């Protein structure tokens, strides 16, 4: 009854519109949540008509005329930003609040690349290998021959950057049958080695 | 302040009850059905004390709000289709008024043949290389062998919950029989080139109708 994108994209800085539509509900108040990973949804704004303020994460709400929709503006989306965004719509003051099917915001931070790969090891299982791929971009890296891999975004306090932010990447599997390699486009082969 | 539990595992037919409990004094309290792209659907809701409202889907639940702070979901004969993450939430009143959630419980109903193997839990030492070339240490904390999918894992640096440069996977990766999730702990050099940091892995999970937890350590270098 109340449709939204499954998933958005945006890097950051970078503004996103996050819609909502529900045709046959016309709306008496409209809320919007966002569910940060760890987290219940957090509520951002509500309104009744027209367009209003959001103090965090920093954008607009605005409804449409007929009030059968919707537009969440996020004017400024950091990492901090990535979540599932929920609209909430109320067909009536006294009536029963519906909620959207969510909308997941991935926030892409600018990175330079440097694609490092390297292979780990563990004192606790000694029979085991990590692979490790950091500082790559996201859409040139190549681990076509993984499906077990894993990957993540962070943040680093440096000297001369407050923070940093780097891609990870991981697979592991047992010692023998582990090959700890990638492809990235402008850096040829990557393979890791050890001490 | 609002509480839920963390993580629970049942056996079908089995029956429980999810207790919700806030501090806010709220007249209207929720419990809230989150299944994967199904939105958040009303299970049972309350108007104040000892009034019930049954939702849309709430065929398999009953619900007894007890008092002002806390209002119970009861799981009945518990199926497979019960197998949610469930968010309690609650209002000073019904009405254009934002709700406030708890974190929410992962619930996951087994077979009655079915056990729950605790994680293997490993930090790897992190590169020299890495540590040489980037000026940073990325800590991997890995979590294997274990059933069901859901488990939960956190770092601590010297006793304190640490969230900076913590990668986290949102989501299991099915291995076979079991079940791995991995978690980086991304530091500078200069934190991490320190013998006295405890660096401190901790994986929650939920066996023999209890909560419990396996912690895993690694120090710095010199």
């Amino acid at each position: 009854q109340v449709q939204q994108e499954p998933s958005a994209e945006t890097s950051e800085g970078t503004g996103i519109n996050i819609t909502c539509s529900h045709p046959s509900i016309q709306a008496y108040s409209i809320q919007w949540y966002r569910q940060l990973p760890g987290r219940g949804p957090a509520f951002l704004v509500s309104a009744v008509k027209g367009s209003k303020e959001v103090p965090d994460p920093e954008g607009r709400l605005s409804v449409s005329a007929d009030s059968r929709s919707s537009a969440l503006w996020l004017a400024r989306p950091r990492l901090g930003d990535a979540a599932v965004y929920y609209c909430a719509v109320r067909g009536s003051s006294y009536t029963k609040l519906t909620f959207g099917t969510g909308t997941r915001l991935s926030v892409q931070p600018h990175i330079t690349p440097s694609p490092s790969v390297y292979r780990l090891t563990s004192e606790d299982n000694k029979n085991l290998e990590m692979c490790l791929i950091t500082d790559y971009s996201p859409e040139k890296l190549d681990l076509s021959s993984v499906d077990s891999k894993t990957e993540t975004v962070v943040e680093v306090a440096t000297s001369e950057n407050k923070h940093e932010a780097s891609y990870l990447s991981t697979y592991w599997a047992k010692k023998d049958e582990m090959q700890c390699g990638a492809k990235h486009e402008g850096f040829g082969i990557l393979k890791g080695d050890d001490p | 302040e609002i509480n839920q539990p963390s993580i629970l595992v049942l056996k079908e037919d089995e029956n429980a009850t999810l207790s919700c409990r806030q501090n806010d004094n709220h007249d209207y309290m929720s419990w809230y059905l989150q299944q994967p792209g199904k939105g958040l659907q009303l299970i049972y809701s309350s108007y104040g004390v000892k009034q019930e409202n049954k939702g849309d889907i709430h065929t398999g639940y009953e619900a007894k709000r007890s008092s002002q702070e806390v209002f119970h979901l009861d799981i009945i004969s518990a199926k497979k289709n019960h197998s949610a993450i469930y968010f309690c939430a609650s209002s000073s009143y019904k009405g254009n008024t934002p709700l406030n959630f708890g974190q929410g419980t992962r619930l996951t109903v087994l077979g009655k043949n079915s056990e729950i193997i605790e994680p293997d839990v490993v930090i790897f030492s992190p590169s020299k290389q890495e540590i040489q070339e980037k000026k940073k240490a990325t800590l991997v904390c890995l979590a294997s062998g274990f059933f069901p999918d859901h488990l939960n894992l956190v770092w601590k640096v010297n006793g304190v919950k640490r969230t900076e440069g913590v990668g986290t996977d949102e989501i299991s990766t099915s291995n076979g029989s079991t079940y791995s999730l991995t978690s980086r702990l991304r530091i500078s050099a200069q934190e991490w080139f320190n013998p006295l940091n405890r660096f401190e892995c901790i994986a929650n999970f939920f066996k023999n109708g209890t909560q419990q937890s396996i912690q895993k350590i690694i120090y710095g270098d010199t």
